C-alpha cells in the first residue's frame, strides 16, 4: 500500500524535523524502528529480493 | 522485589551517565533525589 | 503512488540524517546513524534517479 | 541451581539449520590469521567425522550495560539479557565483530562477521536479547539458552543465511536464534581438561610420542 | 504437583515425544494467526513446560 505508506512516512517527517534542522531523538528512534521492521521500506529496499 | 529491580537498573544507568561528568547538574541531582526516595520507600516495604 | 512512496521514504530518511555539527563534534550516535542510512541507501540509485 | 554463563568462561556459538528434512547444528568458527571472515562448522556429524572446535571456541572476556559500553568507549560477572559481551577467539586472540564490508550476493543490507585485531570501537562488542518471553531483560542468560545477538554498531542481528547454498553467517536485518554452549569455566591448578593441547611423555623417561618428520617417507 | 508453581512438561507415554508448538509457518504472522499448532516432537524446545 505505497499510499498508505506515504501518509505514515509524511507524518514521520514532520516528526522528526523540526524548524530546518533534524530532531536526534526522534531521528535515531524513527530509524531504530523503521530497521527493526524492514518492510517499511517497502519490497525494493527488501535485502534479499 | 521485582519494581526494585527495575529500579536499581535504572539508577545504575544513570550513574553510569553522570560517571564521566565532573560534577552532577540541579536537574540530575534531583531525579537522583526522586529516585532515592522511592527506593526508600521500597526498602521500607520489604522490611516491613 | 510507488514512486511518491519511495521519494517519501528518502526524504524521511534524509531528514532523519545527523546534523553537520554533531559530525564534526564526532558523536557515536551520529556517526551510527550515518553510516546506517548509508548502507540503506547507496549513492549510486540516487545519482541514477 | 541452573548453570550461569560468566565471564572468561569458553563458548561456542551454535545455530541450527534443517537441511533435507534433517537438524544439523552449526558452530561459528574462524581461523584468525590468514582469514578473518567467519564460516559454520557442521557439529551434528561428530560421530562419524570430529569438526575443527579449536577455532570456534570464544571467550567471554566483558560483560557490560549500555551506558556502561558508552562510558567505557568516550573514555567473573554472571551475563544479564541486555547487556553487551566481548568475544575473544581462543586461538587466534582477535574478537568476533561485524565487518563494514559485504561478499553476500543475495542480501544486500547484510555485513560481513569476522575477527578483528584490538578490541577498539563497537564493532566488537554484542548485545545478548532473550528469543522468548520465557526470559525477559536484566535476566541471567542461563546454559542452554536461546538468544538474539545484535551488533552494537551496525544495529544488525548475528544471523545464519541460508539464501544460497551454502549455509553462510552474517550481519543482517533477520534474527536468528543462537545458543551459547559453555566449553569449560574454570579449572583446577594442575589438572588437564579436554581440549588443550599438551605432549606425552612416556613415564618420566623424556620420550613422547608423536609422529615422523615433515617430508617422510611413511608419509607421517 | 502444584497449580501456577509446577512446571510441567507433557510426555506422550507410548512414544516418549514432547508436547510442543509447531515450528512458526510462514506468512502466518501476515495472516494474523496469532495461535501455534502444538504438535508431539522427539527434542521439542526449551520453554515447553
Amino acid at each position: 500500500n505505497p499510499c498508505g505508506g506515504e501518509r505514515y512516512l509524511d507524518f514521520l517527517r514532520f516528526a522528526v524535523f523540526v524548524n530546518g534542522e533534524s530532531v536526534e531523538e526522534n531521528a535515531n528512534v524513527v530509524v531504530r524502528l523503521l530497521i527493526r521492521k524492514p518492510e517499511c521500506f517497502g519490497p525494493a529496499l527488501r535485502g534479499e529480493g | 522485589v521485582d519494581y526494585l529491580l527495575r529500579l536499581q537498573e535504572s539508577i545504575s544507568d544513570f550513574y553510569w551517565y553522570y560517571s564521566g561528568k565532573d560534577v552532577i547538574e540541579e536537574q540530575g541531582k534531583r531525579n537522583f533525589s526522586k529516585a532515592m526516595s522511592v527506593a526508600k520507600q521500597v526498602f521500607n516495604s520489604l522490611t516491613e | 503512488a510507488i514512486m511518491s512512496f519511495y521519494a517519501a521514504l528518502i526524504d524521511l530518511l534524509g531528514r532523519c540524517a545527523p546534523e553537520t555539527h554533531l559530525i564534526q563534534a564526532g558523536k557515536g550516535e551520529a556517526l551510527r546513524i550515518r553510516a546506517i542510512l548509508r548502507s540503506l541507501v547507496p549513492l549510486d540509485d540516487l545519482v541514477g534517479i | 541451581e541452573v548453570q550461569f554463563l560468566r565471564t572468561d568462561d569458553e563458548v561456542v556459538l551454535q545455530c541450527s539449520a534443517t537441511v533435507l528434512k534433517e537438524q544439523l547444528k552449526l558452530c561459528l568458527a574462524a581461523e584468525g590469521f590468514g582469514n578473518r571472515l567467519c564460516f559454520l562448522e557442521p557439529t551434528s556429524n561428530a560421530q562419524n567425522v570430529p569438526p575443527d572446535l579449536a577455532i570456534c571456541c570464544f571467550i567471554l572476556e566483558q560483560s557490560l550495560s549500555v551506558r556502561a559500553l558508552q562510558e567505557m568507549l568516550a573514555n567473573h560477572r554472571t551475563l544479564l539479557y541486555g547487556h553487551a559481551i566481548l568475544l575473544r577467539h581462543a586461538h587466534s586472540r582477535m574478537y568476533l565483530s561485524c565487518l563494514t564490508t559485504s561478499r553476500s550476493m543475495t542480501d544486500k543490507l547484510a555485513f560481513d562477521v569476522g575477527l578483528q585485531e584490538d578490541a577498539t570501537g563497537e564493532a566488537c562488542w554484542w548485545t545478548m536479547h532473550p528469543a522468548s518471553k520465557q526470559r525477559s531483560e536484566g535476566e541471567k542468560v542461563r546454559v542452554g539458552d536461546d538468544l538474539i545477538l545484535v551488533s552494537v554498531s551496525s544495529e544488525r542481528y548475528l544471523h545464519l543465511s541460508t539464501a544460497s547454498g551454502e549455509l553462510q553467517v552474517d550481519a543482517s536485518f533477520m534474527q536468528t536464534l543462537w545458543n551459547m554452549n559453555p566449553i569449560c569455566s574454570g579449572c583446577e591448578e594442575g589438572f588437564v581438561t579436554g581440549g588443550h593441547v599438551l605432549r606425552l611423555f612416556h613415564g618420566h623417561m623424556d620420550e613422547c610420542l608423536t609422529i615422523s618428520p615433515s617430508d617422510s617417507d611413511d608419509q607421517r | 504437583i502444584k497449580y501456577g508453581e509446577s512446571l510441567c512438561f507433557v510426555q506422550h507415554v507410548a512414544s516418549g515425544l514432547w508436547l510442543t508448538y509447531a515450528a512458526p509457518d510462514p506468512k502466518a504472522l501476515r495472516l494474523g494467526v496469532l495461535k501455534k499448532k502444538a504438535m508431539l516432537h522427539q527434542e521439542g524446545h526449551m520453554d515447553d513446560a
